[PDB]
DNA sequence: CAGCCCATGGACCCAGAACCACCCACCC
DNA sequence: GGTGGGTGGTTCTGGGTCCATGGGCTG
DNA sequence: CAGCCCATGGACCCAGAACCACCCACCC
DNA sequence: GGTGGGTGGTTCTGGGTCCATGGGCTG
């Protein structure tokens, strides 16, 4: 993942605008769609594209792609724009319509913004492989606080098993 | 790949499982990735959601469009929801104008391809093998642009003669400028020491026309104008062209030549794959020479190797490299050299085989090649450089191509000094350690006719080494081992200094030829494993053999036999596999595509004592039974010890080298052709000595080696009137002939058989060795030609010594041996003669000892009766000795008037046809259509079985009475007078008389024993 | 005589909106 | 089975600025 | 040594022959 | 309206020669 996959995306973005003669989002999205999809396959998640979600307002909204788990539970989202728009301006309108913000990569072909827990965690340039590979690591690993607390309780056992084994040995 | 299809099948399952939605928008990503990843390997890219204006002005946006590197749509895709009837939804989209050229409509479970507005295939996406097949079709669809490109390449070939007229005129007008003449003269001198000792102005102007032609096409259809500015050779030749080709002169020839270049340029610009545009390179190569210098094309061997053969050898070389040397073609160290590049096919197909990670090093220092002609050099350098560019992505100059004579650059020197860089490349190549010498060497045994004055060049060193190795070990009278293919094989053996493989495609003569017996002894001593694959195809054959040989693996464009051979040097194991008989060219070429070297079941060949690899006599006969003649019995002086054969002297029929000038049906007509010949000859011997020696005369007469030598010695000729004699040219064809030593190239020992042409001798003429036609024997009382029967060898009954008498040629050794086996002193010489004749007509003898007869003089058995056989041979003899004095078999004559009463229909209706009327089962009906008016009928089926060669006796009297057009210009326009109308009545009688002869001999031969001794 | 007043007309471009194509939810 | 709505693309259409910079004054 | 004999296999091409396409004439 | 010539083009397909020229004699 990381370098290998991101560098293939950089070449694919170039092949799309070269063999297609279009820098339109609807055509250039395939590059980041396949980055997010192939990274997910390795992390036990899948990027399912165009999945309609409902907002608090009741407005149905369809992000470009959602990161679904094995139990059909959304864990992250993605929206691509073209290079011919202001990413920051499209961001307020998107979230105003009722877009999710728990874990969303808003991305134009040149800049990528990760918004986690409602705040912009990182803003990288897609030209820098290592930088993008860093942001995508945080996106694919962001976990809800439920699993964050379970993981912490597993660590508690690693220092509680000795104390527990004493009782069982005393009983044996 | 099936792996790609199998991943789609999994991706689809996960999308409906991890996502929970079967909506088309969500499930389409599985096929989008399949199409996109397949395309990334095929040089195309699936661009998604690209809008296309439909024919009805409306805009349609398919889910995906396959696009080429020139941003040109090559295919389309529209996914639907499984919750619909695909068939119904296809119609809706197609009615809104969705493209129907190459579209994959696809619901999640079923896929439909509509190529050319018609459903080519409908598959289920649960089957991986089926989807992979449907996808292959879609990804390999031939768009209209590539078909139009192919069509225009075919028009360019026929319009090449007219383009070369404009370019010739330009170069002719250039010799009016002193600057061009100066540069031209410097170039000729430079290339008289770099390319060929006899480089002439003609060769220089060909090179200039080639430069200007290639220049235009390389900038317009191949978009590599820089090639010339980076090519060392191109920069030495642009010096010559810069004198005249500039400004108005160039603008004028360009406006005229644009009418030929226009169509090809238009179509080629819409083609991205160089593997499609390399078909134009092949066409320029083969057609330029055919239109400009057909003669130089023969000496260079301008032909292209079909891709299937090239690919096969590259794969089979890798196989034997791993088997005997534990190396691969991609491994560093294996330096591959193509001694004759041509279009560069072998090197460009190696680039496509070698892995990308290793290609860089190989292209830079391990792939090498040589060329002699300029058009081939330029075409190869561009082909090689552009094939590398397509595979790698970057353009690098191939600095391993040399314009040098491979058979002269044996300085391992001024060879290759056209430019300074070319000389470096030549000296560097002659030091490189070459492991593999792959290639298709030029083949040319001899010039076709002496009048061509286009003999093969002499290569002192190679020729001297061939003489010491191949020729010295050959027990043949005629050596054809100075063929250009044999010269390129000697060079290869010597170039491989240590170990390696020489993989070549060449004439299959080496396998079986009386002349290549020395090669078949020397090759086993310099190579350890020899793997021959005979693809047959020899069309210089006739009869059932021609049908067996089949088509030529070179797209049926050459007539010689072809064999792909691999000679490895690590006893000698000779392996041989032959392609099946009665096959076609496409069948043979598809076999090379499908079969891999491992699958071929080669047969171990064990050379015999005469080094014959194929066609070995069965050593379980009593074949050591007498001998009709032996080279020693003929060369012996006296003594029965050295006289061990039935006959002493034997000769071959007179060969003239000018058959059309010395043979005619009428005595008076011959005399006129012969008078013209002697007439123009006597004017040739008056020319200046310079012109005499340089063979600079108008070639209206046929001057053979002998006549050329006498002319240069100023020896006059005259017409001896008593030299026009009767001669049996072909079976049953008694044409008149001028038997003079001055106008007949080789009379052999026929002066001693038929003294002065008119003598009294009866000869049993047989076939020679090796007979490619069935064994034939005919008795003649008139001088036979060398080609009455294949390589006719005449055995005479008498022998006329000089100032002497007819000494009986049947030896006394034979007389006694026959009067001893049969214990009958009555047996005479004029009885053994007839006995031998009947034995040589015995059907079981000709069948059992066939292989023996094909390779040796026919040894004769000692049949029990003698009397019965001698009688048969007497009856047989008389039938052929007096075939003009037999009883004409009654043949019904039917006559018909011309279609109309116009003078011109009568003309087109007294012209000969002489065709045997056959059936739908191709069996003689028993009727011959002599001309358009007369048709003979009533011929028995038996008469169609006396076959002298591949033709019946009757088919011989029809063939040799047809009005064929003379192949000599003068004879055709001044001495062609034969009209079947004049001889019609004669051929009618001859047919009936020969019908009797044939029907008699089928009976006489049929009453002979069913078994042979 | 160098500051100090007095004109006077300028070789585009980009946000609203319409509307369109396509597919998904939504009635029907 | 349309229908409206979500999303992205593709035409039209409408509608309008501060400020350079030569010349005449002018005390 | 030049002046006789003796071989020996040869880098295609092209005339019918369908068999179409188109369409005038000929029945139907 | 088919239907067979008339005319021209467009593919296959079948089927096959005399004679160069080195080497070995030879006297
Ligand atoms: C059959 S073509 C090469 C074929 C090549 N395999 C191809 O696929 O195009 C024979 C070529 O050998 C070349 N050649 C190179 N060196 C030669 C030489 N010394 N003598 C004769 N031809 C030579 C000729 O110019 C001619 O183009
Ligand atoms: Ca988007
Ligand atoms: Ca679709």
């Amino acid at each position: 993942m990381s370098l290998q996959l991101v560098k293939k995306f950089q070449k694919r973005l170039e092949d799309i605008v070269a063999y297609g003669g279009t820098r339109n989002e609807s055509s250039v999205r395939a590059a980041f769609q396949q980055l997010l999809s192939d990274w997910a396959e390795g992390s036990g998640l899948r990027l399912i594209t165009e999945v309609t979600q409902k907002a608090v307002a009741g407005n149905n909204v369809r992000p470009d792609g959602t990161l679904k788990d094995s139990l059909q539970q959304s864990r992250g989202y993605w929206e691509s724009k073209d290079e011919a728009d202001t990413l920051d301006d499209e961001i307020q309108k998107k979230l105003a319509k009722g877009y999710p913000r728990d874990n969303i990569i808003f991305e134009d072909s040149r800049l990528a913004v990760l918004m986690q827990n409602g705040e912009e965690v990182q803003r990288v340039d897609m030209g820098d492989a290592g930088a993008l590979a860093g942001l995508l690591k945080l996106f694919f690993e962001f976990e809800p606080p439920q699993v964050l607390e379970f993981r912490k309780a597993v660590d508690h056992f690693k220092d509680e098993m000795p104390h527990l084994l004493k009782i069982l040995r005393e009983a044996a | 790949s099936l792996q790609l299809v199998k991943k789609f099948q999994k991706r689809l399952e996960d999308i409906v499982a991890y996502g929970g939605t079967r909506n088309e928008s969500s499930v389409r990503a599985a096929f989008q990735q399949l199409l996109s990843d397949w395309a990334e390997g095929s040089g195309l890219r699936l661009i998604t959601e690209v809008t296309q204006k439909a024919v009805a002005g409306n805009n349609v946006r398919p889910d995906g469009t396959l696009k080429d590197s020139l941003q040109q749509s090559r295919g389309y895709w529209e996914s639907k929801d499984e919750a619909d009837t695909l068939d119904d939804e296809i119609q809706k989209k197609l009615a809104k104008g969705y493209p129907r050229d190459n579209i994959i409509f696809e619901d999640s479970r079923l896929a439909v391809l509509m190529q050319n507005g018609e459903e080519v295939q409908r598959v289920d996406m649960g089957d991986a093998g089926a989807l992979a097949g449907l996808l292959k079709l879609f990804f390999e669809f031939e768009p209209p642009q590539v078909l139009e490109f192919r069509k225009a390449v075919d028009h360019f070939k026929d319009e090449m003669p007219h383009l070369l007229k404009i370019l010739r005129e330009a170069a002719d007008a250039a010799e009016q400028k002193a600057d061009y003449r100066g540069e031209r003269d410097h170039f000729v001198e430079i290339a008289k020491e770099a390319i060929n000792p006899d480089f002439s102005p003609r060769d220089a102007r060909e090179m200039l026309i080639q430069h200007i032609l290639t220049g235009d096409l390389f900038t317009s259809v191949f978009d590599n104008a820089q090639y010339h500015e980076d090519n060392n050779i191109a920069q030495q030749l642009q010096q010559l062209a810069a004198t005249f080709y500039k400004g108005p002169v160039k603008r004028d020839i360009a406006e005229r030549t644009k009418r030929y270049y226009g169509a090809i340029q238009a179509a080629a610009a819409q083609i991205a794959d160089h593997h499609e545009k390399q078909r134009f390179l092949k066409a320029l190569y083969e057609n330029f020479y055919r239109a400009y210098n057909p003669a130089g094309a023969e000496r260079l061997g301008i032909f292209y190797t079909p891709g299937e053969i090239v690919r096969f050898m590259i794969e089979a070389t890798d196989t034997l490299l791993e088997k005997h040397f534990q190396k691969e073609l991609a491994d560093k160290g294996v330096e591959i050299l193509d001694p004759a590049t041509g279009t560069g096919t072998f090197i460009t197909e190696l680039i496509d085989f070698l892995p990308k990670a290793k290609l860089e090093q190989k292209y830079r220092e391990e792939l090498h090649c040589n060329e002699l002609a300029l058009l081939p050099y330029y075409i190869a350098n561009l082909n090689i450089e552009a094939t590398y560019a397509q595979k790698m992505g970057r353009y690098e100059e191939f600095r391993n191509i040399v314009l040098v004579d491979t058979l002269d650059n044996t300085g391992f020197g001024l060879f290759g000094s056209v430019t300074a860089e070319n000389l470096e490349r030549a000296k560097r190549q002659n030091a490189r350690p070459v492991r593999v010498i792959i290639g298709n060497p030029p083949y040319r045994a001899n010039q076709a006719n002496e009048n061509d004055n286009n003999k093969n060049r002499e290569y002192k060193e190679i020729d001297r080494r061939i003489k010491a190795t191949y020729v010295a070990a050959s027990t043949a009278q005629k050596t054809k081992l100075y063929d250009m293919y044999s010269r390129f094989l000697r060079w290869a053996t010597d170039r491989l200094k240590e170990d390696g493989i020489v993989a070549f495609v060449s004439n299959s003569s080496f396998i079986d030829s009386r002349t290549f017996d020395g090669f078949r002894k020397e090759v086993v001593k310099d190579f350890d494993h020899i793997y021959i694959l005979d693809m047959k195809g020899n069309a210089n054959t006739s009869g059932e053999r021609r049908k067996r040989e089949g088509g030529n693996v070179f797209n049926d464009q050459i007539k010689v036999g072809v064999a792909v051979y691999f000679l490895v040097r690590s006893d000698t194991k000779i392996w041989y596999h032959a392609v099946p008989d009665f096959w076609r060219a496409r069948e043979k070429l598809e076999w090379l595509k499908t079969t891999k070297f491992e699958d071929i079941e080669f047969d171990h060949i064990r050379p015999d004592a005469k080094h014959n690899w194929l066609g070995q006599v069965d050593e379980e006969n009593d074949w050591n039974e007498f001998l009709p003649v032996a080279d020693k019995d003929t060369k012996q002086a006296k003594g029965l010890g050295q006289e061990r054969a039935i006959f002493k002297l034997y000769s071959l029929g007179v060969v003239t080298n000018r058959d059309e000038w010395v043979y005619s049906r009428a005595e008076d007509e011959l005399a006129d052709k012969v008078r013209y010949f002697i007439g123009r000859y006597n004017e040739i011997i008056k020319l200046p000595l310079g012109d005499l020696m340089s063979r600079n005369w108008e070639g209206d007469i046929k001057m053979t080696r002998a006549t050329i030598a006498d002319a240069q010695s100023r020896k006059s000729y005259s017409l001896e009137k008593n030299s026009i004699v009767p001669s049996l040219y072909r079976p049953f064809d008694v044409l008149k002939m001028y038997f003079s030593k001055n106008l007949n190239e080789m009379q052999y020992q026929m002066p001693s058989i038929f003294p002065k042409g008119v003598g009294e001798n009866v000869v049993i003429a047989l076939s020679g060795s090796p007979a490619a036609k069935p064994f034939q024997v005919l008795a003649t009382d008139i001088l036979p030609s060398l080609d009455l029967l294949e390589k006719t060898q005449c055995l005479p009954f008498y022998r006329y010594t000089m100032n002497g008498e007819r000494l009986n040629n049947i030896t006394d050794y034979a007389l006694k041996a026959f009067q001893t086996h049969y214990a009958d002193t009555s047996i005479s010489r004029e009885d053994i003669f007839h006995y031998v004749y009947a034995v040589l007509h015995h059907p079981a003898y000709r069948e059992k000892y066939a292989l023996n007869l094909r390779q040796e003089f026919p040894r004769i058995p000692f049949y029990p009766e003698f009397g019965r056989w001698a009688a048969w041979g007497r009856e047989l003899m008389a039938l052929h000795i007096g075939f003009e004095s037999v009883a004409p078999y009654p043949l019904k004559r039917t006559d018909e008037p011309p279609k109309n009463d116009t003078p011109e229909a009568l003309a087109l209706a007294k012209k000969a046809r002489l065709k045997v009327q056959r059936d739908a089962a191709k069996q003689p009906t028993g009727a011959v259509e002599l001309d358009g008016l007369t048709t003979l009928a009533g011929i028995p089926a038996a008469a169609w079985a006396y076959k002298l060669g591949n033709r019946s006796a009757l088919e011989w009297v029809l063939e040799r009475h047809k009005e064929t057009t003379p192949k000599d210009a003068t004879i055709r326009e001044k001495f062609n007078t034969y009209r079947f109308a004049d001889h019609k009545e004669r051929v009618i009688d001859l047919l009936a008389r020969v019908t009797t002869v044939s029907v008699e001999t089928v009976r006489i031969v049929g009453e002979m024993p069913a078994e042979t001794m």
